[PDB]
């Protein structure tokens, strides 16, 4: 337990220089080899795959230890190759990359001979030759290779230039024939300017090309081992045991393709160090290391902020811009961020407290840039941008220079910019009060503020007694007030003149209007007369009518609608399928593109997903026949929920396309962008579950005949694992 | 201490007197699904006294709230969250 502490904490804060701590730790680990050789090897293999941000610090350690005990270095190198094979077998491709990078950097420490790595990479690149295997398998082996080059590229080209050029030729020809079907579904922005959002392999390749052109010289990576040039030499090299990439199997799961998030360039920071270009390996290494730093500390926001800000480099870089860009790269990553969304919001706040005199200006500059680039930003990313920004604002007294965004005022309200502003003000209001938010904006922006969340009573002091069920509602009003019982209400509802659509309307209208004081009253009301609901909404048509009436009452209070829908699902008043159908109904037609709608849908899908996991976890433990059937029935409702949603999407999209062709108008309207990207979002947020429905989807819904505008979204989804 | 480690309930303090159950839903829902919220009232007037209880359906969601919601603002006041053994009738005053 003592060694683990010395190894894990090496390189942190101290009075002694790193070189001094490394040399010291080296002697400490050697002396303990006779009794803890097996432990030390385990810890070194662990830090190799868990702390990639400290790559060069540990590869230096291994080198100093190898210089004191050649045999130990041999067993370690052998143990590493073992770990790598294991990681690949357990589909831990992400961790495998770190091991490959560690072995690569060990070449610089002269612990591993260059030809061994050149050989390993030839094998990696040959995977691109395997037949009938996923492009994502071939992609990864190429990435493990190319992404290792910033560290060992120079050492390998000077030792095996001819062999290296062969590998590159083969690498290039593979990259030239890769399919890019997935790109449109993963880009944060589709616009080419000001920054192309490049497919990760094309970008990395360009970065390697530039590095090669620059004679394999790079100025960022910290190489501690250079300080021991007299102690680390070729005489201590080891040859690696042959390495065969584990063949493709049915249980093989490979990482999805990625698109490089890009928003800054050196002209955005004229007064700071020159920012490494988009096609330099320095930019790749910086972001890669910052991403790893967050991955290691995301749970501790304070420690995470401190580690990011103290990121060291060989030369000066505009670190604040790199940190902000990396945080937005994670938050806006598609399909999903690596960590829970809210963590990024609090991380930026912690960073602002740590660098009060510089970080806030950068974040402000970045916010302005994100707004200005809204026109082609993907809808899923826009929601996260809306949620982040509104939350951030509530932590700084809702202060913002809205006038800078005055260009949204004269555009079509459905357009990205004005819609963004309205959704943001809506979220702010949810964390504040109506008049308060109405007051944070300039007069010219008052029309974009949300309406007062007031209840709407159809049978109140305004309606005409000439309304169907008027007299009935009147009795229901007093009945509830006198704390009547379900039976009483059941009796009163019989006076309703016609599944009776009016019984539901008078009941829902009256009951909700009376508990319209708070979420609590409404919830308790749903509980008290829960029997009435389950009876009126017994049929699917009834569950849809309850939702329809609930909306007509609370349309000005989206948050109320969301919590009521969630309660009705949990207490089984309505089911997920009814909610899905309600989302695409004509009543909600004018609110279809609004955020709350999609928030309710996804929150509804999540409850179904968690319900499936719950039962699965139970049948798991009890392994009885009464569950194996319950699981397949729940998985049946789950699959059906997704089929209905896809069905409704195909239906409204086809209608839109036929309408446009009929009228000769363009298909690319603001409504369309929103609708097609919301479909895309279904596939993005639940791709793991949806992959189980492939066969069905291909035969019943997303068929070869389907209009290409729609089928493409399905083909892009397919490409994530093709 | 053995209890506080299985709980899905957080005690939230330093809330402004004008903070409502709806604002708390909006803020705390950012870490996960909220099962129930109980506002603290004055034993006499039945008026807010600056605290509430937030119960999540899962432990993981309450932990993320302790990690990212704790120490941030609501109605411009820095709020505090602490693990809680669980709500008991009467403790809402």
């Amino acid at each position: 337990d003592h060694l683990e502490s010395l190894i894990c904490k090496v390189g942190e804060k101290s009075a002694c220089s790193l070189e001094s701590n490394l040399e010291g730790l080296a002697g400490v680990l050697e002396a303990d080899l006779p009794n803890y050789k097996s432990k030390i090897l385990r810890l070194l293999c662990t830090v190799a795959r868990l702390l990639p941000e400290k790559l060069t610090i540990y590869t230096t350690l291994v080198g100093l230890l190898n210089a004191r005990n050649y045999n130990f270095g041999g067993e370690f190198v052998e143990a590493m190759i073992r770990q790598l094979k294991e990681s690949l077998k357990a589909n831990n491709y992400n961790e495998a990359v770190y091991l490959v990078r560690f072995l690569s950097d060990l070449v610089n420490c002269h612990v591993i001979a260059a030809p061994s790595m050149v050989a390993m990479f030839e094998n990696f690149v040959s995977v691109t030759q395997e037949e009938d295997v996923p492009q994502v398998r071939r992609d990864w082996y190429v990435y493990a290779f190319l992404s290792s080059l910033p560290w060992v590229g120079k050492e390998l080209y000077e030792k095996k230039d001819a062999e290296m050029d062969r590998i590159f030729a083969n690498t290039e020809s593979y990259l030239k024939r890769r399919q890019k079907t997935h790109v449109p579904m993963l880009q944060v922005w589709t616009a080419d300017k000001p920054h192309p959002q490049e497919e990760y392999l094309d970008c990395l390749w360009a970065q390697i090309q530039k590095l090669k052109k620059d004679r394999w010289q790079e100025r960022h990576i910290l190489r501690p081992y250079l300080a021991f040039d007299s102690i680390l030499c070729e005489a201590l090299q080891h040859n690696l045991p042959p390495f065969t990439p584990p063949p493709h199997t049915e249980d093989s799961v490979y990482p999805m393709p990625r698109v490089i998030f890009r928003m800054f360039d050196y002209t955005d920071d004229p007064e700071g160090p020159v920012m490494p270009g988009s096609h330099s390996v320095e930019r790749f290494v910086i972001e890669e290391n910052l991403h790893c730093i967050i991955k290691s500390h995301w749970k501790e926001r304070k420690t995470c902020a401190a580690q990011l800000v103290s990121y060291p480099g060989k030369n000066k870089i505009p670190l604040n811009y790199h940190i902000v860009e990396v945080i937005f790269a994670e938050l806006f990553q598609l399909p999903a961020p690596p960590h829970i969304d809210v963590m990024y919001t609090t991380l930026l706040i912690e960073l602002c407290k740590l660098q009060p005199g510089s970080l806030p200006q950068v974040l402000a500059q970045a916010t302005e840039m994100l707004y200005m680039r809204l026109d082609t930003m993907n809808t899923t990313c826009v929601d996260r941008f809306i949620n982040w920004f509104s939350h951030h604002l509530s932590n700084f007294q809702f202060r913002w220079s809205w006038e800078d965004w005055s260009d949204c005022l004269s555009q079509d309200p459905e357009s990205p910019k004005p819609k963004f502003v309205r959704e943001v003000l809506e979220k702010c209001m949810r964390l504040s009060y109506h008049q308060r938010i109405l007051d944070i904006v300039p007069p010219t922006f008052s029309a974009l503020c949300p309406s007062n969340p007031t209840c709407i009573y159809k049978y109140g002091d305004e309606s005409s007694n000439s309304l169907p069920g008027h007299s009935v509602a009147l009795c229901l009003a007093v009945a509830f007030k006198s704390k009547a019982t379900n039976d009483e209400i059941f009796s009163i509802l019989k006076d309703v003149p016609n599944f009776n659509p009016l019984k539901i309307e008078v009941f829902v209208q009256t009951l909700l209007h009376l508990a319209a004081k708070s979420f609590s009253h409404s919830f308790s009301a749903l509980a008290k007369f829960h029997e009435v609901f389950k009876t009126l909404a017994e049929s699917d048509e009834g569950k849809l009518h309850v939702l329809r009436v609930m909306f007509e009452v609370w349309r000005n209070h989206p948050q109320m609608i969301a919590v009521l829908v969630d309660k009705m699902i949990r207490t089984q008043i309505v089911d997920c399928a009814a909610v899905a159908n309600w989302i695409f109904s004509s009543e909600l037609s004018r609110d279809f593109t609004r955020l709350f709608v999609w928030e309710i849908l996804h929150s509804t899908i999540r409850k179904m997903n968690k319900h499936v996991l719950k039962i699965q976890k139970e049948l798991e433990e009890a392994k009885i026949e009464r569950l194996q059937e319950k699981v397949e029935s729940a998985q049946s409702e789950q699959k059906n929920l997704f089929l209905v949603i896809f069905q409704r999407f195909i239906m409204i999209l086809t209608e839109h396309l036929v309408r446009c062709e009929t009228d000769g108008t363009s298909v690319l309207t603001p409504w369309y962008k929103n609708c097609i990207e919301r479909l895309q979002q279904i596939f993005l947020q639940h791709h793991q579950i949806i992959q189980q429905y492939m066969v069905t989807l291909e035969n019943l819904l997303f068929t070869a005949e389907l209009d290409p505008h729609i089928l493409a979204v399905f083909q892009q989804f397919c490409a994530l694992q093709a | 201490e053995k209890l506080l480690k299985k709980s899905c309930t957080l005690y939230v303090g330093n809330l402004s007197f004008y903070t409502t159950e709806e604002q708390i839903y909006e803020l705390f829902s950012k870490s996960g699904d909220i099962k129930k919220i109980i506002m603290g009232l004055d034993k006499m007037k039945k008026t807010a006294c600056g605290f509430c209880f937030v119960e999540y359906y899962s432990r993981a969601d309450a932990e993320n709230a302790m990690r990212y919601i704790n120490g941030t603002r609501l109605d411009d006041r820095i709020i505090r969250t602490d693990w809680d053994a669980g709500f008991k009738e009467g403790r809402q005053y």
